């Protein structure tokens, strides 16, 4: 009833609720929001590919 | 006529008649819990809105905007003199016409009573002066 729930249903439910609540705030009809994300993605073309894992770490920081 | 809750001088809350069935929806839930478990945070979630703007009875407070009101006033070649014709237009389409007169009211009828019949005659020269 302890660690196997934290690393199981109860723990993953809290993780899912936290992550899904973040994603629910990103779906709203707004021109400025989607334009910023489109233009931001252009940096993947500019950046050298070795920086992908740093962008991955930065994105996980923003989830918090 | 009378200031009511859904209609007054400054705004109205217009609702159309509902063409569709009054469908009942109860027990709203997601895959992580019921609606009441997250309804506190659902104000930030646009996908959690229970009221649809296409519904005929959706509440909208609309300010009562004056329609395009034009003074076709005395200083205008169309008006044959002094006529403050007030027109409420929809673009150029006339919706209501309010002719304001008295800009040439000179009290001829009042003045005539103070004149003899011979003296009052020239007043008639100046009513329809063509
Ligand atoms: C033997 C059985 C084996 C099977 C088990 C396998 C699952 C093991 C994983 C266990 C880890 C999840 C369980 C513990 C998570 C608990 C989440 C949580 O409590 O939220 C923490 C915090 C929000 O704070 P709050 O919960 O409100 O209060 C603090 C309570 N002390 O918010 C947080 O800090 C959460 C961290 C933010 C989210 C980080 C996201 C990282 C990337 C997602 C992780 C999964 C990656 C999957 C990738 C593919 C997905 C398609
Ligand atoms: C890889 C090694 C083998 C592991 C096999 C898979 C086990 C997965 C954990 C069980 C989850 C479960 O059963 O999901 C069912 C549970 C039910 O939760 P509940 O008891 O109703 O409490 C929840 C409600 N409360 C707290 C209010 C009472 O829904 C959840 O929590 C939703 C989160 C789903 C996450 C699923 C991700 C699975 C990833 C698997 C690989 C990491």
């Amino acid at each position: 009833r302890g660690i196997l729930q934290l690393f199981g249903p109860l723990g993953l439910w809290k993780l899912s609720t936290f992550i899904s609540s973040k994603l629910n705030k990103l779906v709203f009809l707004n021109i400025g929001f989607i334009l910023e994300i489109i233009v931001l993605s252009w940096l993947l073309i500019v950046f050298k590919v070795s920086l992908l894992k740093y962008i991955l770490l930065l994105i996980i920081f923003i989830i918090l | 006529a009378a200031q009511t809750k859904d209609n007054n001088d400054f705004y109205d809350v217009k609702t159309k008649k509902n063409d569709f069935f009054p469908v009942q929806v109860d027990g709203i839930e997601s895959s992580l819990g019921k609606y009441e478990e997250f309804a506190k945070d659902a104000h930030e979630w646009e996908s959690w809105n229970l009221q649809n703007e296409d519904h005929p009875e959706y509440p909208v407070k609309r300010t009562k905007i004056r329609h395009f009101t034009l003074n076709f006033g005395p200083q205008h070649p169309a008006a044959h003199g002094v006529l403050r014709l007030i027109l409420e237009l929809h673009g150029e389409e006339i919706l209501r016409s309010d002719p304001h007169v008295g800009l040439l009211h000179r009290g001829t009828e009042k003045l005539i009573e103070s004149k003899t019949y011979m003296q009052a005659l020239p007043y008639f020269d100046r009513l329809d002066y063509v």
